[PDB]
């Protein structure tokens, strides 16, 4: 399994974020939103195959969570798709980007500004996202913006659709990396 | 499902689709709430789940 990805909670569907890891220990990313209140993650909507159980949950204010992995024989990709990921970067105004998600697949694009504020409403406010003109739709959340082989995002959400356009907004992944001190291979 | 705190300017993008009375599958309540007040209130909630 790999970024993009689907994955399942007891409450719905988001996408895979990325894999990543301390020491020998294998962990995936996705978003806050997603972790929030769930506790074990499936790879298919049967709930047949088991891929772990969540290990932290930040949303809101910020938008990132990390699930633990208990499978021990899925591999666990260090890619996107098929997309070798090698190391994460910061987000810079005018980079190319790309999302990929279990919902709309690859869409490619821009960010367009940095530091920017998203009322999700009933006081659900997320700080430091990164705006990009790239589409999503429901599902596609948590799934991975790179840049190349570079990591640099978390899909949380946004408005517009990949069929008249859209706006997306991001959780920086280096934020993600240092609270949990993991790193992408 | 109550729709009266929106329209809101976005929306997270998990997927826990509602049946709208378009016969669209809604791919969560934020969408779902934003379409119906797009509708100015002509749409409604068919069925939890996808169309």
């Amino acid at each position: 399994i790999s970024g993009g990805d689907a994955i399942y909670s007891s409450t719905g569907r988001c996408s895979l974020g990325f894999n990543v890891r301390s020491g020998s220990t294998y962990y995936f990313l996705t978003a806050g939103h997603c972790t929030d209140g769930a506790t074990t993650w499936w790879a298919n909507s049967a709930r047949t195959t088991v891929l772990g159980t969540t290990s932290g949950s930040s949303f809101p204010n910020n938008d990132y969570g990390i699930v633990r992995y208990t499978n021990t024989t899925i591999p666990k990709d260090g890619t996107v798709g098929g997309q070798d990921i090698t190391s994460a970067a910061n987000a810079t105004v005018g980079m190319a980007v790309t999302r990929r998600g279990s919902t709309t697949g690859t869409h490619s694009g821009s960010v367009t500004a940095l530091n920017a504020t998203v009322n999700y409403g009933g006081g659900d406010v997320v700080y430091g996202m990164i705006r990009t003109n790239v589409c999503a739709e429901p599902g596609d959340s948590g799934g991975p913006l790179y840049s190349g082989t570079r990591a640099i995002g978390l899909t949380s959400g946004g408005s517009g659709n990949c069929s008249s356009g859209g706006t997306t907004f991001f959780q920086p992944v280096t934020e993600a990396l240092v609270a949990y001190g993991v790193s992408v291979y | 499902v109550d729709c009266s705190e929106y329209p809101k300017p976005a929306c997270t993008t998990e997927y826990r689709p509602l049946c709208g009375s378009d016969n669209k599958t809604y791919g969560n309540k934020c969408n779902f709430c934003n379409a119906v007040v797009e509708s100015n209130g002509t749409l409604t909630l068919s069925h939890f789940g996808k169309c």
